[PDB]
């Protein structure tokens, strides 16, 4: 169960795991929905859907093998699951239908059907869903005029102005050989190490990825969509996280576990926890938490999110969460750090060791492109056992003391005071 | 008529200097923390006509 890298034209990384028996070859691209300017937003989505429709229709009738994909910010994650002993067919299909040719798939009728399906899907996502809506709005507001804030799906206005030529140009400017790993997560050992190097298994347009000019930034802003028709509320605070490949990633993740998740409709969640959960339960202040610390190569975000049925006590929820964040950098009980360490160990163990090979393939590709070499979870355990209260205190004092916050919540938000009793209260306590 | 001319003028000068400085600082701070709403922009969207 050891990961092996190399560099022979295309980086090939394998993580044998004899436990599961669903071999899943894959392809991962390091430039997704961030390295592209806002005027052509949904090109990655169009690629994703043309794949997932026509190639999914073809594969099963040809052989037996599913297929999936993903995109977060810079991840043309692109996976072809299979049986343990049919990976050569998977690579043959992947060669013959994804990198070449790109003309038989991009037919007019097929492209237009994909276009209308994507339009319908983005439309009803904008209508029905809500937490993901406010999350995308949070990203957009935190990175204004930065190639990081445009959504993964896109905007209908941007979608409507795409036919072929721009999709072809993106294909020729980001499907290179410089940044295209070939993941082999599953129960394959070395066939992936050799078959990936053949006569022509090499991406078209060898060259480099065109680097964007501006890097990133941060500045606080609101994109609220205040509308009283919807029943509940939604908020999403944020403070600038830690970028991947920094010696603060894991301590930030720990700071994103002391408070932890919550769900006020469970007998096993309303009762445990920390001081804020004791202080909230007296009334029905809130209805959900979600603490997270997202990180990307450009920069990272330390998240927060609720969905509160109560609409009049929003300010009290906000004030209590802010006081907890304020005092996280003044005094933390050592037992709190210990419990956070144990819980976070559990969370990473669950995430990295899911029985589904696709998620492991995704994460292996992510790390191998960004870090350059996978960091085994064992080293994660050893390097997290040494996180002491001094380190968390220092990191919190650096990242959470009078800092810009981005908030963008839909629903009924009129009870939320606008910006000064939501920011200048974030250090008011006499430290 | 008022054996307090000198002291009165001195105290008045001190007070006017302190107050002028304080007033300008208050102008600046008002321009500062009010700027979070003196520049917000609204963008209307015609809601979908369904009922
Ligand atoms: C008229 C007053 C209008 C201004 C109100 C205001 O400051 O905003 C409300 C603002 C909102 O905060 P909150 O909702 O009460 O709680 C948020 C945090 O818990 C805030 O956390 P906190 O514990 O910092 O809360 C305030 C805390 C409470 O401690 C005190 O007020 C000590 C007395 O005061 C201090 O920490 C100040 C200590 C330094 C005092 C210096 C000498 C002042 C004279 O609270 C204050 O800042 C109250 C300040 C009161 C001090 C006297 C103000 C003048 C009274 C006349
Ligand atoms: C002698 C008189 C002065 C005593 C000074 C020492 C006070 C120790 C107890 C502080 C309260 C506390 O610690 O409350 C512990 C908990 C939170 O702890 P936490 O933020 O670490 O939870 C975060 C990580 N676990 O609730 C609160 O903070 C509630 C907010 C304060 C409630 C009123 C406190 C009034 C006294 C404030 C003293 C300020 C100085
Ligand atoms: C009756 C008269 C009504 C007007 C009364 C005005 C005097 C009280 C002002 C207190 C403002 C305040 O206490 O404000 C508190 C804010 C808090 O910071 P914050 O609000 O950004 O965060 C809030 C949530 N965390 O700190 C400051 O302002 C710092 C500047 C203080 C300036 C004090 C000047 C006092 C002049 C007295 C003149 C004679 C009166």
């Amino acid at each position: 169960a050891e990961v092996t890298q190399l560099s022979n034209g295309i980086v090939v990384a394998t993580e044998h795991n004899p436990s599961a028996h669903t071999a899943s070859v894959g392809v991962v691209f390091g430039s997704g929905a961030a390295n592209e300017n806002p005027y052509n937003n949904g090109v990655s989505n169009l690629w994703k859907n043309i794949f997932l429709s026509k190639e999914n229709s073809a594969v099963a009738a040809k052989e037996g093998l599913a297929l999936s994909s993903n995109i977060s910010r810079d991840f043309q994650s692109y996976i072809v699951s299979s049986l343990p002993g049919s990976t050569d067919k998977s690579l043959d299909f992947l060669n013959q239908s994804f990198i070449q040719q790109k003309a038989n798939l991009l037919s007019s009728s097929n492209f237009e059907a994909t276009k209308k399906s994507v339009l319908k899907q983005v439309q009803d996502f904008e209508e029905n869903d809500h937490p993901n809506r406010v999350l995308e709005h949070l990203h957009s507001t935190a990175f204004q005029n930065t190639p990081l804030s445009l959504p993964t799906r896109g905007t209908l206005e941007s979608l409507e102005n795409l036919v072929v030529a721009d999709l072809e140009s993106f294909a020729n400017n980001h499907f290179l050989n410089s940044n295209a790993v070939v993941v082999g997560t599953g129960n394959i050992k070395h066939e992936d190490l050799v078959n990936s190097i053949e006569s022509k298994n090499l991406s078209l347009q060898t060259g480099t990825k065109p680097v964007l000019k501006k890097k990133a930034a941060f500045l606080g802003s609101e994109v609220r969509l205040r509308d009283d028709t919807l029943p509940k509320a939604w908020i999403s605070l944020a403070v600038e996280g830690e970028p991947v490949n920094s010696p603060n990633y894991f301590v930030a993740k720990l700071a994103a576990q002391i408070f932890g998740s919550y769900n006020a409709f469970e007998p096993a969640s309303r009762l445990q926890g920390i001081k804020l959960l004791d202080n909230i339960q007296e009334y029905q202040l809130c209805d959900n938490f979600n603490h997270f610390s997202l990180s990307y190569k450009d920069s990272g975000l330390w998240g927060f999110s609720t969905a509160t049925r109560n609409v009049t006590m929003i300010d009290d929820l906000i004030h209590f969460t802010l006081k907890q964040w304020n005092r996280l950098t003044i005094s933390v009980t050592d037992t709190e750090v210990e419990r956070a360490k144990s819980l976070l160990k559990l969370q990473l163990g669950q995430l990295y060791e899911s029985g589904n090979p696709v998620n492991d393939a995704n994460l292996l590709g992510a790390e191998v492109l960004i870090k350059g070499s996978k960091l085994s979870l064992g080293e994660a355990f050893k390097k997290i056992d040494a996180i002491t209260v001094k380190d968390v205190k220092a990191w919190a004092g650096k990242r959470l003391w009078d800092q810009d916050i981005a908030i963008a919540g839909t629903g009924q938000i009129e009870g939320l005071l606008d910006y000064m009793r939501i920011r200048s209260d974030m250090s008011m306590m006499r430290w | 008529a008022e054996p307090e001319h000198d002291e009165r003028k001195r105290l008045g000068l001190k007070t006017v200097i302190i107050l002028s400085s304080l007033y300008l600082l208050s102008i600046w701070v008002k321009k500062f923390k009010w700027a979070g709403i003196k520049t917000r922009k609204f963008v209307f969207n015609p809601p979908k006509p369904r009922k």
